Order: structure tokens, then C-alpha cells, then sequence
């Protein structure tokens, strides 16, 4: 416990292993520390470190804060293995400007601070309006298909998608950077849904589940061909494609035959159920030598993410519909629900990430509070109301106090 | 002493402070004070102009009531 | 540091930080109007600066 060995980060990044004396303080040994490092760099034939103007020698952590000059390492939260850093900061001292005259200070100062609008957010405002301008379109395009059996709602719908689709192209091959791909990516994104609708709007009679089929369908082929050629925007297309294909095959059984609902949408929790853990095996093998190893592992780290989210939005619409208030054995499925949340809710520590660890919390949470609510609307009164506020505003306060003890 | 409670002023102490409130309210909104234009005035006199419109109507359809009396249900 | 006349740091020690005299000079404004006779908005302004 006399010394501890850690790695000690030197001038532009070499990384030299050293044995430090674990109770002298700090500000004792970055002077003699600093020759050390430079007679290294001498052998080495690089650049030594020396100082510039004004400023100082310290040691940090590799986040960059400093370690207090007064305290033994020993003293500090610092263990055998470790990694510091030694550098050179600048001093900050210098005069204080004034102005007395208040209308030209105001000015002066507000404009530092603060951020004003320029030509290339306005175009991401622009292309952001017409994204939801449509998706309102398609809305009401929708709702007369829904008492008309008419040609007109696929008439309609189909130029749109075609004139969408038509001017992203051309932005595609435009595009020369990052941000000029937002705003590409944002149109292209938008033609997914008039196309959609446009060829499930096409099957004549009452809608259902013969036009179902269409929809999520192309759907799922339209996000599968846009991640195929743009392999960007991996997180969000996941999630179409695994939505649309779970819910067609709903919807090709329903179509040709089906005894009951509760059938298929207990066929569809348990494949959802068994996915949560397929998950990171399918997330890991769909994925100067550096850059191909840092490109691979974020986008495996996106696909999980998506992959995750596709199946919390399956499972809570499933579930809540289950579980009917009225429906023989009531409590049956309400127990279910339960020990599948408790199943989602003890599984979130076996991911490291922050949003992933937070969606799978979540996930629960949302199925117990959405499954609570609905015993307040159906088979109403005073006695369920009051006990679903009560289970509710209890239901978090125990968590939050569970986690913070 | 400090200037402090009621009093009596000048009309030129009274369009000096009208200036600086105008000058220091553009300032907030424009971040800047050449003021080569002055939008904050014309802005005004508009709501002004149409008020008084509104006004001028107002006593049109006063003069038509002593003209033409007439009366409606109530 | 060095002794030989030209040096004017040669003696000189800091002790902090404060205010100071700035090495510009700044001339006074020719035929002021009386007090009775001044601008209200101008006159502060001048004041203050």
C-alpha cells in the first residue's frame, strides 16, 4: 500500500507506465514527474513539453479535472491501475471591461451569450414543416377512405408520394455534408407514410383486414430498401421494419382465418417474450484498420437500441388489450402482466447502456400504469378511480426510494 | 437630494425619456442601435390609424341613427 | 532586469491588482453650455462617461 502503479498521458498521447508513492501529496511530485517524461520523450527523439507565456503544470484525471495539490494520492479515491494525465494550463487573468451607458451594454453583452438564427437551420425549419404537412395530409386523405369506398384516397395519395420521393432524390446526390444530409434524410424519411397508405387505400368494400395486409407490407419493404441504400438512420428504420412484419403476419392470419384475437395476440406476446433475449445475439452478428472496428461497434450499439424499442411498442399493445376487465378469469391476466413486468423490470441491469437500461424500465412501468388506467375507464366507479390513484402515485414512490436508498 | 417621489417636469426631460425607452426596447429585440429606420414608431401609429378608423365608424353609424330612426326587436 | 538607465522595470515589484490611470488623455469639451442651458439625455451621458 506504500505506492500504487498507474499510466501517466504525456504531450500529443504517449501513455508511459509509472510507480507513484501513494502518501506523498500530489504538488511533490509533478515537478520531478515532468523531467521524467520529457528524458523519455528525448530518447524517443520526439518533442519535450515546455511552457508557453503564462500558466502552470498540473496532473488530471483523464476527464481533464485537476487532483488537489494538498491531498495524498492515498487521499483521493485514485487505485492501483489507474490512469492520469499531466499538462499544461493557460492563465486566465486579465482585464475587466465596462460599459456605463445601459441601451449600448444590453448589446454588447446579449450578443455573446446567445445564439442567433442563420440560412442553415432555416432550411431544417423549412424541410421540417413540409415533413409534418404531410403526415397531416395522408390524415384526412385517410379518414374518407374510411366511409367511402371511393378511388380517390389512392388517386390522391399516390402523386404526393411520388413528388416527395422525386425531390429527395435529388438532394441525395446534392448533398456535399453532414448537415445537407439532415435535411435529405428528413425529406426521404417523409415518403414512406403517402406511399404506405397509398397502396393500402387501393382494395375496394369496407376497409380491414384484407387492406391491412398491403399496408404493412410495403411498409416493411419500403423501410427494408431505404436502410438498404442509405445505411444511415439505422435506429429508426429497425424499429419500422420489426413493427411491420410482426403486425402483417397478424394480419395474413386474421385475413385467411382466425378462431379468436386472443389467439393471435397471445401467439405475438410469447414471440416477443422469447426475442428480448435473442436480441443481442441478432443485434451483434446483423453488424488505419481502427475505423472499420469504431464504425462496426456503433452501428451494433444502434441496432440494439432499435431492436429494443421495436419490441416494448409490440408487447404494450398487446398486453393492455389481454388483459380485459370483464373476460372470464379477470384476474388471470392481471397477474400475467404483472410477472412479465417483473421479468422486463429485473432484465434492465444486464445492459450497460443508459437509454437501453432506461427503455426496458420504462417498458414496464408504461404496461403497469397503461393496464391500471384502463380498469378506471371500464367498469367505472368511485371504488376504482380512487383505487387507481392511489396504486398509481404510490407505484413510482416506492421505486424512486428503492433505487435512491 | 435623489429625484425620488411626484414632482413636476419639463417637456423636454419628458421626450428624452421617450427616446431612451424606445432606443434600449430595440436594443432587446435587434441586438443593435443605428437605427437607420425607426420600425417601433411606424409599428405604433398603425394600431393608432386603425383604432381611429374604427372610431370614424363608430360615428358614422352615430349620425345614420339621427338621420333614420328605427328600432329592433329586444 | 538591468541597471543601465534604459531598463524601466529596474526596481519595481508587484503587490495585486486594482485600478489605474489609463495612458490616454482626454480633452475637455470646449464652450459648455451653462447648466441652466444643458441637454437632459446628453449631459448624463457625458456625466457618466
Amino acid at each position: 500500500p506504500q505506492a500504487v502503479v498507474v499510466g501517466v498521458m504525456a504531450g500529443e498521447g504517449v501513455q508511459i507506465g509509472v510507480l507513484l508513492d501513494a502518501n506523498a501529496p500530489v504538488s511533490v511530485m509533478t515537478d520531478p514527474l515532468l523531467k521524467v517524461v520529457n528524458s523519455r520523450l528525448r530518447e524517443l527523439g520526439e518533442a519535450p513539453l515546455e511552457a508557453t507565456g503564462r500558466g502552470r503544470w498540473a496532473l488530471c484525471l483523464v476527464d481533464g479535472a485537476p487532483l488537489r495539490a494538498t491531498q495524498s494520492l492515498t487521499e483521493q479515491d485514485v487505485y492501483d491501475g489507474d490512469r492520469l494525465w499531466i499538462r499544461f494550463i493557460a492563465d486566465t487573468e486579465r482585464r475587466s471591461q465596462v460599459i456605463e451607458h445601459i441601451s449600448t451594454a444590453v448589446a454588447s453583452d446579449l450578443s455573446k451569450r446567445f445564439a442567433r438564427i442563420d440560412p442553415i437551420v432555416a432550411v431544417q425549419v423549412g424541410a421540417s414543416m413540409v415533413a409534418t404537412g404531410v403526415v397531416l395530409a395522408t390524415g384526412v386523405l385517410g379518414w374518407w377512405r374510411w366511409h367511402h369506398n371511393t378511388w380517390l384516397t389512392t388517386i390522391y395519395t399516390a402523386v404526393i408520394g411520388v413528388l416527395v420521393l422525386a425531390v429527395a432524390m435529388l438532394l441525395l446526390m446534392r448533398a456535399k455534408t453532414d448537415a445537407d444530409r439532415r435535411v435529405a434524410d428528413i425529406m426521404l424519411m417523409s415518403a414512406i407514410m403517402p406511399v404506405t397508405v397509398a397502396a393500402a387505400a387501393a382494395p375496394p368494400g369496407p376497409v380491414g383486414s384484407p387492406q391491412a395486409v398491403l399496408g404493412f407490407g410495403v411498409l416493411t419493404v419500403a423501410a427494408a430498401l431505404a436502410l438498404r441504400f442509405t445505411g444511415r438512420r439505422l435506429g429508426i428504420y429497425t424499429t419500422i421494419v420489426i413493427i411491420g412484419a410482426l403486425t402483417m403476419l397478424a394480419a395474413l392470419a386474421r385475413m385467411v382465418a382466425a378462431t379468436s384475437a386472443v389467439t393471435l395476440l397471445s401467439s405475438l406476446l410469447l414471440i416477443c417474450v422469447v426475442a428480448y433475449h435473442a436480441a443481442p445475439a441478432l443485434s451483434r452478428r446483423l453488424a488505419s484498420s481502427v475505423r472499420d472496428v469504431l464504425l462496426q461497434a456503433e452501428r451494433a450499439r444502434s441496432f440494439l437500441s432499435g431492436l429494443l424499442t421495436g419490441l416494448g411498442v409490440m408487447v404494450v399493445v398487446c398486453m393492455t388489450s389481454l388483459c380485459d376487465p370483464h373476460t372470464g378469469q379477470r384476474w388471470l391476466p392481471l397477474i400475467l402482466a404483472g410477472f412479465t413486468s417483473g421479468f422486463l423490470l429485473l432484465r434492465g441491469r444486464s445492459y450497460v447502456d443508459r437509454w437501453q437500461s432506461i427503455t426496458l424500465a420504462g417498458t414496464a412501468v408504461i404496461i403497469a400504469a397503461a393496464v391500471c388506467v384502463r380498469y378506471a375507464l371500464e367498469l367505472s366507479s368511485p371504488l376504482a378511480v380512487s383505487i387507481v390513484a392511489a396504486i398509481l402515485v404510490l407505484l413510482p414512490a416506492a421505486g424512486m426510494a428503492a433505487a435512491a436508498h | 437630494g435623489s429625484g425620488y417621489g411626484l414632482g413636476l417636469s419639463t417637456r423636454t426631460q419628458v421626450t428624452g425619456y421617450q427616446f431612451l425607452a424606445r432606443r434600449t426596447a430595440m436594443a432587446l429585440t435587434r441586438w443593435r442601435v443605428r437605427m437607420e429606420i425607426e420600425p417601433g414608431r411606424r409599428q405604433t401609429l398603425a394600431v393608432v390609424a386603425s383604432v381611429s378608423a374604427a372610431l370614424v365608424i363608430c360615428l358614422g353609424a352615430l349620425l345614420w341613427s339621427f338621420i333614420s330612426p328605427s328600432g329592433q326587436l329586444n | 532586469r538591468k541597471p543601465d538607465g534604459k531598463d524601466l522595470n529596474f526596481g519595481v515589484v508587484r503587490v495585486g491588482v486594482g485600478m489605474t490611470r489609463p495612458e490616454v488623455t482626454w480633452g475637455e469639451p470646449q464652450n459648455m453650455p451653462t447648466d441652466i442651458e444643458l441637454e437632459p439625455v446628453t449631459g448624463k451621458a457625458l456625466q457618466e462617461f
